[PDB]
DNA sequence: GGATTACACCCAAGACACCAGGCACGAGCCAGAAAAAAACAACGAAAACGG
RNA sequence: UCGUUGUUUUUUUCUG
DNA sequence: CCGTTTTCGTTGTTTTTTCTCGTGCCTGGTGTCTTGGGTGTAATCC
């Protein structure tokens, strides 16, 4: 699970549609209405 | 104590016939013995024509009957046509 | 009655407001409908009024800055009116303690009280050095002990009487402080014994 | 057609969904370093001074 | 004669 | 000397009025159903 988590974090600590961070905060919090 | 009367209805009926007419209280009174008395007839009436057809409740066609048997032709005819509106407007209203 | 809140401290400079401008206005047309106020120490920061209309009560408290300017007034039962005006030990013989000066924290027996009652004399513990810093206060004080004449002749002077000592302006009777003590300084009620008192008392 | 059995139906009453505002929270990286600053108003004693 | 203890609280400017 | 007074300690203690993002949670008047009795109607008898 660890082990998961950080591969998955530390990628996007080195970055019409919206991509990148905002995305992934999007996707992680279930956001009901995304932009 | 509470002896209610029909005070300020009058008052309210006479400012909207004539609104700049005064009155005293004897006449006032004068008006409640008018208006408690043919209540009391119509209210007899439509009790008596419940009785006579042995219906033991009352509908508005009763007070219809009891003031055409009560007021002449035109008086009857003029308030059957304003309880009829007034019936129909708090109707679909 | 009407007790409206008022500044903290300053509910007797309130009062005397309240009588000066009642004095003050009278006689006017426009003069202040009360009757009697009074304020208690037990109820701090409550200001009452003998009136009969908030209005009267408002009047009084308008233009006083040494109030709360909010109307946080409340009424007074009938049972209550008279607890609001009730106002609510000290014998020789018992012991009593210090609150005041350089012996303060000490118990100690009233000798007299004085015949208009200002003054209360105690038998207290003399706290002395026998000349050793004289050259206090409440926070060098050191030891306590009886006062004995020998040591007192031998470090460091008249005798009255068989037992009786006068030092400084001091009163030593059988090795204990005797001496004018005013009755603020003292209280009679709760007192819990120590142990050192137990000891020795 | 009055009497008589038959019923049409509807409307006020009452139960419930829900409701969009508002209303609050309540969070918002890691480790490390240094210098620089930190309550006080009034009170009654008690030494103080000239009377 | 072994033993032998040294503040908090904030704010600040910094380092990766 | 001694009564007036600042004074060193003590003792006690509040109030003139003066920017971010989101989910979650918490309210009403509304809205729609449906209930029940009573009025409306007519089919039948004689």
């Amino acid at each position: 699970g660890v082990i998961a988590a950080q591969s998955i974090g530390e990628p996007a600590t080195q970055m019409n549609v919206t991509l990148g961070v905002p995305r992934l905060k999007e996707i992680l919090n279930v956001a009901k209405n995304i932009k | 104590s509470r002896k209610e009367s029909y005070s300020i209805y009058v008052y309210k009926v006479l400012k909207q016939v004539h609104p700049d007419t005064g009155i005293s209280s004897k006449a006032m009174g004068i008006m409640n013995s008018f208006v408690n008395d043919i209540f009391e007839r119509i209210a007899g009436e439509a009790s008596r024509l419940a009785h006579y057809n042995k219906r033991s409740t009352i509908t508005s066609r009763e007070i219809q009957t009891a003031v055409r048997l009560l007021l002449p032709g035109e008086l009857a005819k003029h308030a059957v046509s304003e309880g009829t509106k007034a019936v129909t407007k708090y109707t679909s209203a | 009655i009407w007790g409206v809140k008022v500044r903290l401290g300053k509910e007797k400079d309130v009062v005397r407001q309240i009588l000066k401008k009642k004095l003050a206005r009278e006689g006017t047309k426009n003069p202040l409908e009360i009757y009697s106020a009074f304020q208690r120490d037990s109820f701090k920061g409550h200001v009452y009024i003998e009136a009969r209309k908030a209005e009267a009560i408002n009047d009084a408290l308008k233009g006083n800055v040494n109030v709360f300017s909010n109307n946080s007034k409340f009424l007074v039962g009938i049972v209550e009116y008279k607890d609001l005006l009730r106002p609510v030990k000290l014998t020789r013989g018992s012991y009593v303690r210090v609150k005041n000066g350089k012996f303060k924290g000490d118990l100690a027996q009233v000798d007299e009280v004085l015949e208009n009652g200002l003054e209360a004399r105690l038998k207290l513990v003399p706290r002395l050095d026998y000349g050793k810093d004289l050259s206090y206060t409440s926070k060098f004080r050191p030891a306590q002990r009886l006062f004995s004449e020998a040591e007192a002749r031998v470090h460091e002077i008249r005798r009255d009487r068989d037992g009786f000592v006068t030092y400084g302006g001091e009163e030593y009777y059988e090795g204990f402080l005797y001496k004018t003590f005013r009755l603020q300084n003292l209280i009679v009620n709760s007192i819990n014994p120590t142990l050192n008192e137990l000891s020795l008392f």
